[PDB]
Formats: C-alpha cells, sequence, structure tokens
C-alpha cells in the first residue's frame, strides 16, 4: 500500500497536469472565439454596409 | 479507504482521458476552424470593402 499510495500521489501529479492543460488549451480557443466574435462584428458591418 | 481513494481518482484519470481523446478531435476541429475563421475575417474585411 505505501507504494500504492505514491503512485496514487504520482497520478494526481498527472491530474493536476492534464486539467491544467485542458484549462489552458480551453483559454486559448476562448480568445480564439474572441478574435472570431471581432469577425463576426466584422462580418455584421459588411452586411449593415 | 485510501486504496479506493487512489481507485477512484484513477476512475477520474480514465474520464479525463477519454475527455482528453474525444474533445481533443473536437478541439483540432476547432483549429482547422480557427484557421478558417483567420481566412473569413480577411474575406469579411475585403467583403465590406
Amino acid at each position: 500500500v505505501l507504494i500504492l499510495e505514491r503512485q496514487g500521489h504520482d497520478k494526481d501529479l498527472q491530474l493536476h497536469q492534464s486539467q491544467l492543460e485542458l484549462q489552458e488549451v480551453r483559454l486559448s480557443y476562448r480568445q480564439l472565439q474572441x478574435x472570431x466574435x471581432x469577425x463576426x462584428x466584422x462580418x455584421x458591418x459588411x452586411x449593415x454596409x | 479507504i485510501l486504496e479506493r481513494q487512489g481507485h477512484d481518482k484513477d476512475l477520474q484519470l480514465h474520464q479525463s482521458q477519454l475527455e482528453l481523446q474525444e474533445v481533443r478531435l473536437s478541439y483540432r476541429q476547432l483549429q482547422x476552424x480557427x484557421x478558417x475563421x483567420x481566412x473569413x475575417x480577411x474575406x469579411x474585411x475585403x467583403x465590406x470593402x
């Protein structure tokens, strides 16, 4: 169980790294969606024109 | 109880890995969509003109 607990803490570090990668990738896509929203604003202006 | 803690955290790890693969493929779709959005933004500026 000592070996299992040490592997469990290592896998908890894996949970930390995986959730950090997921949240950072989600923030990058939110910024890309913001860029897409800017593009949509441009498209809206184009539609008005 | 600690072995059950390790197993439940492993359950969270496998659920997160399934989400990593499926949502990663959708993220590659979003990458392509972001590229398309950038090109479409350029085309939207040209179309607004």
